[PDB]
């Protein structure tokens, strides 16, 4: 039933770059909604997994000044995951975005830029030697 | 859109080996490593056998194994280094016949990440301490102790991290009685950082460096810090003490040098060049593996170069130095990873890409014609080649060489499908058939007039080995027969064979028993006529024998029994059972010698309700019980191993029941619309099963499990066994109007093969469609072709008689006279672009070649289609693609061209038509409605053909990548990008534009692509990540698609297919792997099929752990996420566990443990 | 950057068993070739 969301997440970003600029005195709201339901540890993982796309995927001129600071809202469920519990549903699965977290990125500059690689290196070390 | 994972062929080839005792015995064995895969194996030096022992997937990659030995112990211990943060110790038991975790120690993180040791690892030989440590910064010690109950105890490693050093190889080095002491190449990197001009790169060199450590103050410091001169690769262990100095040898560039702390100097020997070598004397030589061979009265190691060349290194030890160091051409083997030798004479060379093989040592090589070479010396030394002298071809395995293309189709008269796998490497290359089911082999094919219907073994004596005589029957006469290795009709057998006789058995030690509808008569070795007449004009239709009972069974449903009497004679039940139907099956099991005979009896009945009859006289004669049938049955028997019930009906069914009296599990598999008649066969020593059909089925057991395996033969009606001399384990096999002989030599379980030479690897084969015909284009790095090496030869002998050396050169004639072959000796070939494009034609019902075409040196064929035009009739057309200038570092290329073949005789003869240019080396050819399109690098066009060059209609530049792939339908084009996943592109008829309007968000290597309908398109990975993208419905034939599947194998794999396997099932996506495994794929059909399978893989990942400590759910979703794949390889552990936790798991599923092996078993029974 | 992500894909390339089992087929070399290129190319990338 994941579908769901990827279909939210494909229109959300439909709207975001066709004319959400024109009256638009929610653009700064819509932002706002995202790191009250993600930034909190309250909510439960599958709202937290639903805005894993909804940020990074959408720029890169006020995405990354948001990623850098937050050190309690990821590596909480990184550490979490050989624990042998219920069913669960982004302890492994969410990990495949911040690996494509790493992608655009580096293309961009292929074409913080240290602190960054280096802070990468010790959560995933299999993005960078799978695509450079 | 659920699948599930299974897999049928494993990976065979070998990355580490070892040897040393784990069993316990005193014969040795052999513990290979595969990628992820741990496979037991052991030799024979009776027979020159090799057999699997057990085969245990750790769901890990292994990136090192090896082995130790404790001081007074008498058992070894299994060190498996992996990619995960902890290290783990195995003991194998004999009895159990599973691997035993003794501990796990975790330490750090897991992946391959940068801080993350395994690859190298090193154990003190006396036994002490062993090293594991990573590439970089890290540098780990373990202390092994053991109490006074003689268990191994394991403590926390000791930190000796070094942060900036480059750690290139970990030795353990024997140094008489100390501590255990430790030789590595160690390297600095700070200056090349901070230095920006380019000085720090030049005449960097690296130190050998020594740690010392100390038991009792528990510290790691630095002894001996020795640079050095060139680079090192690794180092041979030489043990010390007693036999022979304690020292190390490195391996250099070119060169060798020994070095040992004190007052030892370096001792220095270049090596060898083989005579008027064609290669390029700025290429070096290194060495690729060491083995040691420990013996009490002399020490000698072996190593292994480029060029296969083995050269032993003999020390002349002084009393604690060393004088010289001598080497010697010895024997040629192929290119190998690493070897192992073995005691009593043996020598196991594991080869890295091809088959592998089980040398024999024959001669020690003693004084032999051709000098040795020292460092004593002075001055560029040569060696001559010579042949093997040595080792003989003793065993060979199945090894499956890494796959680059597969295809399965149907290309034999038969309906069942073939699989052709491309692999090898160079001249050792074969296209293979792959083929399920067993070796069938041949021995002696003779005619018979008649109609042949039953053939008997008897043997002499119950313990004896070898036959006495033979009977043939027909359906109105009979021959007498006996083996003698000049088998002809015998005379003196005293049988009077007038009569069809049913049944030939051995009743007695030496007696034989013949069973005709008007009288049972028994033969006897003395000459006395036990004949016993038939009451009344009935006849009989079956028979029962036994070797202590004779059971018969008269029409109208009238049982009699016999009863072997010790003193020579026989009697008679005073009563007859009576039943309602007529007998149409009857049968028997043996009688054991340890107990005192059988009990359980089945026979057959029309009305279909077979009955347990008693055997004990107290109630003989007595109904048991009752158990219902699905239709008439056609032959039944009972098998032991632990006793099993059988049932055979008259259409293409096996039942299979399990000894009780009442009715319990009912298995069933497809069998044909054909009696299926049941026999008894011996093979391995136990009881096996043969069902006949359309193919004939063998049903046999191994490591006490039931496969079943059918035999590649047409419909047989009878069979039995032969030993004798020329074949002690035979079956014998009667066919229409003629007689065959068979015998089984390889087990062949599944995916038989056959080999077929060949001159280079093959990248790509595309089926000729009408004439049943291939097209292969050849390419290899660094490779030549005929009229290069005739001409650098030629080039070559010139260059000789110019120099006149001192005319008195003859050697011209010998040096072209003289050639040695390239499949086993190597191939000779250097340069940096040199190339060979071979097209090839090949019937796939022979195996010779049909023409032979070459192409130029720098020439080299990367893609090949056939394709129709519109302006011509039913012709067929050929296009291969030329590749020009590759330069692999840097990306500097200069283009390539097509050539159209006629294809004359639709694939019997090809020739020069013309050709064309392009800007860029084609990738993948696929035509569409009567067109041809070319991807030429970036630029995607559309082609037509035209007089003199290919008419262009269309041109695209939107494409930023290499293309990799094109897949075309009769609507869209599919393209595969290099760095993309998907492209898919619709080509207009009368716009005449390539249109893009949808994509892929998540980046892909895509290597290959399937087709599986018109909206799923599949893809492969680099890495071996499968995936299927499903694009909905509202798409511009924005449009960013969506994954619906994700799976990592964890093994590379280069070919998607999905085809019927075999005929009655539905199809299965059939993928095999750069390993060597080919996996299938199976469907789901309802929810709860799905359900219960989920909750296996949630219960059996708590209550299984793997045998490397590995997580199971974070290791198959290492890349990508596992969505909508049920992994059944952990689901095949099942029967692996112990029967207490089985019960629980069973309870847990409220189900019993026969029933959910039942079902595990399903799965493979309907789609395989 | 350049630095740190070079480092972190070429000392990649050992662990897996299949990467290095492609290397070895693209070119007419061993193993043992394969892994001292890549350990060579480590003091200047």
């Amino acid at each position: 039933h994941w579908t769901l969301r990827d279909g939210a997440a494909l229109l959300l970003s439909h709207i975001f770059w066709t004319h959400g600029d024109l009256v638009s005195g929610l653009y700064q709201h819509i932002l706002l909604s995202l790191q009250k339901i993600l930034a909190d540890p309250v909510r439960p993982l599958c709202c937290h997994y639903g805005a894993v796309v909804g940020l990074h995927a959408l720029g890169w001129k006020a995405v990354e000044r948001v990623l850098y600071p937050h050190l309690s809202t990821y590596w909480t469920n990184l550490q979490a995951v050989l624990d042998d519990y219920s069913v669960s549903n982004a302890q492994v699965k969410a990990d495949g975005h911040k690996v494509y977290g790493a992608i655009l990125v580096a293309v961009e500059r292929l074409l913080l830029l240290f602190q960054e690689s280096s802070s990468g290196g010790g959560a995933e070390p299999s993005f960078g030697s799978g695509l450079p | 859109m659920f699948l599930y994972n299974l897999t049928l062929q494993r990976a065979t080839g070998i990355s580490f080996a070892i040897h040393g005792n784990f069993s316990g015995t005193k014969q040795q064995e052999i513990v290979v490593s595969r990628g992820k895969i741990l496979e037991l194996l052991r030799p024979d030096p009776n027979t020159g056998k090799v057999h699997t022992l057990l085969t245990v997937e750790v769901f890990g990659v292994i990136r090192s194994l090896m082995a130790f030995r404790l001081t007074g112990g008498t058992k070894d211990y299994i060190v498996v280094g992996s990619d995960s943060g902890r290290i783990v110790i195995l003991e194998y038991q004999p009895s159990k016949n599973m691997f035993e975790k003794i501990h796990q120690e975790t330490f750090g993180k897991s992946g391959c990440r940068r801080i993350v040791p395994g690859q190298f690892l090193a154990v003190d030989p006396k036994g002490r301490a062993v090293m594991i440590s990573a590439i970089e910064k890290q540098k780990l010690v373990y202390i092994l102790n053991r109490d006074a109950a003689a268990r191994l105890t394991i403590s926390s490693p000791l930190e000796a991290h070094k942060a900036n050093t480059l750690v290139y190889h970990v030795v353990g080095v024997d140094v008489g009685f100390e501590n255990p002491m430790f030789a590595c190449l160690e390297m600095d990197y700070e200056e090349a950082d901070n230095d920006p001009t380019g000085e720090a790169a030049a005449n960097t060199q690296q130190t050998l460096t020594f740690y010392e450590l100390d038991l009792g103050l528990n510290h790691v410091v630095r002894k001996y810090s020795e640079p050095l001169e060139e680079h090192g690769n690794f180092l041979i262990t030489v043990p010390g003490g007693s036999d022979g100095p304690s020292g190390v040898l490195i391996c250099s560039e070119n060169y060798i040098t020994y070095k040992n702390f004190g007052d030892q100097p370096d001792i220095r020997c270049p090596i060898p060049r083989r005579r008027n070598d064609l290669d390029d004397p700025e290429r070096g030589m290194i060495f690729v593996c060491s083995a040691t061979h420990k013996t009490k009265s002399m020490f000698f190691f072996l190593a292994q170069t480029e060029q296969g060349d083995i050269f032993k290194i003999t020390l002349e030890t002084d009393e604690d130095m060393v004088t010289e160091i001598r080497l010697k051409y010895f024997d040629t083997v192929p290119v190998a990873a690493a070897m192992c030798v073995l005691k009593t004479g043996f020598l196991f060379v594991a080869s890295e890409f091809g088959n592998h093989y089980l040398y024999q040592i024959a001669h020690l090589g003693d004084d032999d014609e051709e000098p040795e070479f020292s460092s004593a010396m002075p001055l560029t030394f040569f060696f001559q080649p010579r042949p093997l002298k040595n080792l003989v071809l003793v065993d060979e395995l199945d090894s499956l060489s890494p796959i680059l293309f597969c295809q399965i189709a149907d290309l034999a008269n038969e309906d069942t499908p073939q699989l052709y796998v491309a692999c090898g490497r160079g001249p050792r290359s074969s296209l293979r058939v792959l083929r399920h089911g067993l070796e069938v082999s041949e021995m002696a094919v003779s005619e018979l007039p008649g109609n042949p219907n039953a053939v008997w073994t008897v043997r002499r004596h119950i313990e004896d080995e070898f036959d006495a005589y033979i009977i043939v029957s027909f359906v109105n006469a009979t021959l007498v027969l006996s083996i003698g290795e000049t088998v002809e009709e015998v005379t003196d057998s005293g049988f009077l064979g007038t009569t069809p006789t049913l049944s030939c058995s051995l009743l007695g030690d030496d007696a034989l028993v013949q069973v005709y509808p008007d009288g049972i008569r028994h033969i006897r070795a003395d000459k006395r006529v036990n004949e016993w007449k038939t009451p009344g004009k009935k006849t009989i239709v079956k028979c029962a024998v036994n070797q202590r009972q004779v059971v018969i069974a008269l029409t109208g449903g009238e049982l009699v029994y016999f009863e072997m009497d010790p003193s020579g004679q026989l009697n008679e039940y005073t009563e007859r059972k009576e039943m309602s139907a007529d007998v149409v099956c009857m049968s028997l099991a043996n009688v054991p010698p340890g107990e005192q005979r059988s009990r359980f009896l089945a026979v057959g009945l029309v009305d279909n309700t077979v009955r347990i009859i008693s055997l004990d006289p107290s109630d003989c004669l007595q109904p048991l019980s009752m158990q219902a049938l699905p239709a008439q049955p056609e032959s039944l028997c009972i098998v032991e191993m632990f006793l099993y019930l059988n049932i055979g009906l008259q259409n293409g069914v096996l039942l299979r029941t399990v000894l009780d009296p009442v009715t319990g599990d009912l298995s069933d598999t497809r069998t044909g619309s054909r009696p299926v008649k049941l026999f008894r066969v011996r093979m391995q020593g136990q009881e096996a099963v043969l069902a006949m059909s359309s193919r004939s089925w063998l049903s046999y057991s191994y490591q006490s499990r039931f496969h079943l395996t059918p035999l590649s033969y047409e419909t047989l009606e009878f069979a039995s066994g032969f030993a004798s001399e020329q074949c002690p384990e035979g079956i014998v096999a009667i066919s229409t109007n003629t007689l065959r002989i068979l015998a089984l030599e390889k087990l062949g379980a599944v995916f038989n093969q056959v080999a077929f030479p060949l001159q280079y690897t093959p990248r790509k084969f595309v089926i000729h469609p009408e004439s049943n015909n291939l097209i292969i284009i050849e390419t290899d790095h660094n490779a030549y072709t005929e009229a290069t090496k005739a001409q650098r030869k030629q080039q070559m002998a010139e260059e000789m008689v110019e120099a006149a050396g001192e005319l008195a050169a003859e050697m011209a004639a010998a040096f072209l006279n003289e050639n040695l072959p390239e499949s086993i000796f190597g191939a000779p070939k250097a340069g940096n672009g040199q190339w060979a494009s071979v097209i090839r034609v090949m019937n796939p019902i022979q195996g010779n070649t049909l023409d032979l075409v070459q192409l130029e040196q720098n020439e080299a064929a990367f893609s090949v289609a056939v394709c129709r035009f519109s302006n011509t009739g039913e012709d067929w057309y050929v296009l291969v693609g030329v590749a020009k200038d590759l330069i692999l570092n840097p990306r500097s290329v200069a283009g390539g061209f097509v050539y159209t073949y006629k294809l004359v005789n639709n694939g019997e003869k090809l020739e020069f038509l013309h050709k064309t240019p392009v800007e860029e080396v084609p990738a993948a050819i696929a035509p569409f409605q009567g067109r041809v399109l070319i991807g030429v690098g970036k630029l995607l066009r559309v082609y037509d053909l035209g007089k003199k060059k290919l008419l262009r209609k269309c041109e695209n530049k939107h494409i930023a990548n290499y293309i990799s792939g094109i897949q075309t339908i009769g609507h869209r084009v599919i393209v595969s990008d290099v760095q993309e996943s998907f492209i898919w592109v619709r080509y207009k008829r009368n716009e005449n534009q390539l249109i893009i309007f949808a994509d892929d968000t998540y980046p892909r290597w895509v290597t290959t692509a399937s087709l599986l309908d018109y909206d799923t398109v599949a893809g492969a990975d680099k890495f071996g990540n499968i995936c299927v993208v499903r694009l909905p419905p509202n798409t511009n034939d924005s449009q960013k698609a969506e994954v619906i599947m994700n799976y990592h194998v964890g093994e590379t794999v280069l070919s998607l297919q999905k085809t019927t396997l075999i005929p009655g099932g539905s199809e299965s996506l059939v993928y095999t792997t750069l390993s060597g495994g080919i996996g299938i794929l199976v469907p789901f059909t309802s929810h709860e099929d799905h359900d219960f399978f989920q909750h296996v893989e949630m219960h059996l990942r708590s209550e299984h752990p793997p045998l490397c400590g590995r997580d199971h759910l974070s290791f198959r979703s290492y890349y990508f996420p596992v969505k909508n794949v049920i992994d059944g390889d952990l689901c095949e552990q099942f029967n692996s566990m112990e029967p207490n936790k089985q019960k629980n798991v069973s309870e847990e599923l409220d189900r019993t443990p026969p029933e959910v092996s039942k079902k595990l078993e399903d799965i493979r029974t309907r789609y395989a | 950057w350049l630095v740190n992500q070079h480092r972190d894909s070429y000392c990649s390339y050992m662990g897996h068993f299949d990467l290095l089992n492609y290397f070895a087929i693209a070119e007419n070399e061993s193993k043992a070739r394969v892994r001292f290129n890549l350990m060579e190319k480590m003091l200047q990338p």
